[PDB]
């Protein structure tokens, strides 16, 4: 299988600003090259065939270029519609492979999160299981540690994260970090607490609460 | 929402052609797994000859009638890795297989029953507050979640759900709302799990 | 105005 790998995985830019990224195949490929986008909830569509012409309808901002392994998508003049995830694709033989895709996202200031932690109801607690949820509110850049302690015991393997896509009116983020135990476990404990670090903060911020 | 089949079982997925000559065409289908990568599924050409990747080869099957203008896809032995949406796909020449992007289709391959969600308040803590709703345990996707029945809208964050060890579903909601108001303002979840037609209300209040 | 008939993509193997 020819692999496809696509660079980089995520970059934030500016409107009107000069984009470019790249692809490169394991071998040769011949210029049999295409590039799609997707927006987000969308269907993807084609944007360029032979590494280099556009399909009819395809806006002028865009281009391509590259030959052998190397291969680049430009965007000369960066617009809002053009937010989305790019991938590539060989169809010089077979299997056809993509790549896993570079998501274009709009640049910003930074903003540090507003965090908030809230304990299992007990309305839950009467079925066994416990959910500790942890809540990072309106940030960029999007990148993010969140830690789980409890009774200062750093927690792995028990908690799942979800992120929002880029807000559409202020460019920001919102994180929820779920941190689920059984009850028994639960009262066997007293603090749990959720510790953020981010770039827009110069320490770490950690919202806890003691059980009862 | 969408098809739903327990590993191991069949299923066959059809696409209707409208707005082109379909007996010109190539014609593909690709799919989209939950981590959002794209894959390549199968190829029929306008004659019928037909391509595959090995993830797939014995298990299903592309087949096209030119004359009802509608394409195929025959899945046998599906396991959860089959998992995604799967689209419908044109193509022909130096476009390459898939110029056009068609009609898309949901395929949940889980051994799980359909199942209702239960909802549990995330309450406001003792000049900015957040509150929502814990929407847990939920199968197939998707749910819906509204505030006072769509009335607030501002600083609402309804999160991916993501997918637990019980092959269960789970997602939060959440709020931003002035402090002040938590003593003279009633906030409602309002959750939607269609395919179990479940419709839950929580008001959620600080503690 | 109707499409005619197409080449099939030129991947090999």
């Amino acid at each position: 299988d020819i692999k496809m790998t696509q660079s980089p995985s995520s970059m934030y830019a500016s409107l009107g600003e000069r984009v470019t990224i790249t692809c490169k195949a394991s071998q040769d490929i011949n210029r049999y090259l295409n590039w799609f986008q997707q927006k987000p909830g969308k269907s993807p569509k084609t944007l360029i065939y032979r590494a280099n012409r556009l399909l009819d309808g395809v806006p002028s901002r865009f281009s391509g270029s590259g030959s052998g392994q190397d291969y680049s998508l430009t965007i000369s003049s960066l617009d809002y519609e053009d937010m989305g995830i790019y991938y590539c694709l060989q169809y010089d033989e077979f299997p056809l492979t993509f790549g896993d895709g570079t998501k274009l996202e709009l640049k910003r200031t930074v903003a540090a999160p507003s965090v908030f932690i809230f304990p299992p109801s007990d309305e839950q607690l009467k079925s066994g299981t416990a959910s500790v949820v942890c809540l990072l509110n309106n940030f960029y850049p999007r990148e993010a540690k969140v830690q789980w302690k409890v009774d200062n015991a750093l927690q792995s393997g028990n908690s799942q994260e979800s992120v929002t896509e880029q807000d559409s009116k202020d460019s920001t983020y919102s994180l929820s970090s779920t941190l689920t135990l059984s009850k028994a476990d639960y009262e066997k404990h007293k603090v749990y607490a959720c510790e953020v670090t981010h770039q827009g903060l110069s320490s770490p911020v950690t919202k806890s609460f003691n059980r009862g | 929402g969408g098809d739903l089949v327990k590993p191991g079982g069949s299923l066959k997925l059809s696409c209707a052609a409208s707005g082109f000559t379909f007996s010109s065409y190539a014609m593909s289908w690709v799919r989209q797994n939950p981590e959002k990568r794209l894959e390549w599924v199968a190829s029929i050409s306008k004659g019928g000859n037909t391509y595959y990747p090995n993830s797939v080869k014995g298990r299903f099957t592309i087949s096209r009638d030119n004359a009802r203008n509608i394409l195929y896809l025959q899945m046998s032995s599906l396991r959860s890795e089959d998992t995604a949406l799967y689209y419908c796909a044109r193509g022909w020449g130096d476009y390459g297989w898939f110029a056009y992007w068609g009609q898309v289709t949901l395929v949940t391959v889980s051994a799980a029953s359909t199942k209702g969600p239960s909802v549990f308040p995330l309450a406001p803590s003792s000049g900015t507050a957040a509150l929502g709703c814990l929407v847990k345990d939920y199968f197939p996707e998707p749910v819906t979640v509204s505030w006072n029945s769509g009335a607030l809208t501002s600083g609402v964050h309804t999160f991916p759900a993501v997918l637990q060890s019980s092959g269960l579903y789970s997602l939060s909601s959440v709020v931003t709302v002035p402090s002040s108001s938590l003593g003279t303002q009633t906030y409602i979840c309002n959750v939607n799990h269609k395919p179990s037609n479940t419709k839950v209300d929580k008001k959620v209040e600080p503690k | 105005s109707r499409t005619p008939s197409l080449p099939t993509p030129p991947t090999r193997e």
